[PDB]
């Protein structure tokens, strides 16, 4: 569960690329006014705004990856569980299929 | 206009950085003082701003040979002489110094590379902008 | 144009720039200046419109050579000499100063450049609109 | 710079690495230091300070010839004379001494290249770092 | 300060490798030693320290001619010679050793060769990290 | 090294491959067989090892010219000598034997290359590995 | 040790085969064969297996110039004499036999490209292996 949290918190990347950014100090003002307009900057993009950079020094690109495939996986994880305890999954699980009418009911009388 | 003691501490900087400046007279330094003015920032550097506005006179001083002698004659603000020779007396030829890679006129020359490193040390390079609203 | 003292402040800058025009006759400066007035704006620096036309006018003055002055036949303006000898008494190479792959008609001329550099500083150097209504 | 005894020791380091400074003036190579000391980080280092602030002065000295000395004209400071000869006596030619293809302004002499590897030794050639809140 | 019998160690190496350096006093041997202990790692080759202290400094002392004599003229370290000759006596064409292909400035030289093939034998040419928690 | 017969058995093979190296003081090969026994692996050969010693002796000596003997000043290890001419008596005009484009650094000598066959006939030229447990 | 009498043969080969190596002295032929021994495998062409250790051991002697007589100094080994002339006697000019287009170190003398062939027609230049399990 915490390894889904955070694939889905890594969705997406942006990466600022500038040319000579390793010229400055560490900790100092110069840094902090950097930091704070990269954040600034980075709160008030989107869909509906656009955002300007140099063309000889700045690049923007975004790498994005995709998820699918984990809910099944944690539904097999639940299955294994439910598997190694001994008791049905609609008592551990708490869950109803809704496929079928009255099937469960041989389910109920099973545990 | 310009503080006069500073833009006399920047020639006066630009005269010891580089000794063959000395028998310029002042009138131009002042001139070439003044018009670099137009492009250096004050509050990106404030402690350091002389040594700057001092780099970046000297940079257009010597971009392209822009500064020439008082009675250079003309047609040799477009053309250059590439070789001369007397006849049994002695010879001579020439070239660039340098050859640019990227175009920005400021990769060109010393002075204009010892300004983009202070420039980037001092505030950086970069430029990001979001619209008001 | 509008009135003269911006022309006689133009020109001066001129030849404070450059030396070698405090021999050209005064005419010709005057027209080259008031023909290289059309290109500049004048809402856009406002503070430095003297700067930008004495720039813009000296940049175009040294294209490829147009300020020749008189008895240079009508030869020089198609074509180029690169060299020059008489007898076995002396010779001379000459050869072009700068190198233009770009194509902008801008970067061609230090004055060109920073012409650009300024406008870049003043307003920018991009143009972006759309459609009325 | 903060005090003195670290100037006489970066000035005696430099001449200690290039015994042809021991002709020059002083001041010149103060000056020199005291400007080349913006660029350099003393919490970077801070244990060879003085090493770091010899090596950048001397790679900032030496980039494409500055530090000419006095009477030496305008005209050496935009270019490089490739030969002379006097009569039918001797001749002689010269060259530049490193190609600096790559552009980085920092591998165009040997200074600059230990300077860039002592950097990478003690803190490194990296700069990441993230927003703020 | 390192112990002073492995500098003593690491000179007469450096000395008995290059015998033409026997005639270079050695305060300028010290110095270029204790300029390559900065770079040199102790606990990586600790059986073998002093040869390769010795390789290193000998790398730096013959990167691009950056060790010259004492009396050597300045403007030569920006500067080289291609070629010279005098008139009917004699003349001489000189040109460099190698050429680099990877902008490392460690494949430049001999000694840098041997340097880097003695790191990835005994330790790596390697380096992987990760974050600490 | 281990004991001292095998030094004499490996100066004696490098004097059978190359006569010219018995005028050369015996000390000098001591000293080079001793710092090139770092790099060759007495495991891998044993039952060759003397043979392999003195081939990456050879090699090592004659990566751009190492071994020049004393008396050759200081500048022959930075740059190459391509003509010489004496008046109008006699000329010469020297060059590169080899090129090696490859980088590999061990394909730049004879002794190199078939070190590297060897090497490959007897190990090889791989380097397989995983993780430890 | 390998057999006295196929020694023989195959330095008697090398000899029939190159007529110019009869007058080498027969100890470093010898040396040269029991060099090139290490790298012939035997049961590959039992039958020929004198032809071919001969052709290899003469690709070996000369593959770079390895095998110079007894008298020829030093410093021949790393650099090439392109050229030489006498004042008004002769001159010469020299050269390279063929340039190589793989870096196969085999393929650069004809005695090489023979043992390549004999090695394909006999056996394969071919390798496939697989685990032991």
């Amino acid at each position: 569960e915490s390894l889904a949290t955070q694939i889905l918190r890594r969705k997406q990347q942006a990466v600022w690329k500038v040319k000579g950014l390793a010229e400055m100090c560490d900790d100092d003002d110069a840094q902090y006014a950097a930091r704070l307009r990269l954040a600034q900057v980075d709160d008030n993009s989107g869909v509906g705004r656009a955002i300007g950079i140099d063309a000889e020094t700045e690049e923007y690109d975004v790498l994005n990856s995709d998820i699918s495939g984990v809910p099944e996986f944690l539904s097999s994880k639940m299955d294994r569980i439910v598997s190694l305890s001994g008791i049905h999954e609609i008592i551990i699980k708490n869950k109803n299929v809704g496929g079928v009418s009255a099937s469960q009911n041989t389910a109920l009388e099973t545990f | 206009i310009m503080n006069q003691e500073t833009l006399i501490a920047a020639v006066e900087q630009m005269r010891k950085l580089v000794p063959a400046l000395r028998k310029v007279p002042d009138e131009t330094l002042y001139a070439w003082v003044e018009m670099a003015e137009l492009f250096v920032c004050q509050k990106t550097f404030k402690d350091a701003y002389v040594k700057a506005i001092a780099l970046y006179a000297l940079h257009l001083a010597f971009l392209d040979g822009a500064l020439k002698g008082e009675d250079e004659d003309l047609e040799s603000y477009s053309r250059r002489v590439t070789s001369f020779s007397l006849s049994g007396e002695f010879s001579q030829t020439f070239g660039e110094v340098t050859k640019n890679q990227s175009g920005n006129m400021m990769l060109s020359t010393p002075w204009g590379k010892m300004f983009e490193q202070l420039k980037a040390r001092r505030r950086g390079r970069f430029a990001l902008m979001t619209g008001l609203r």
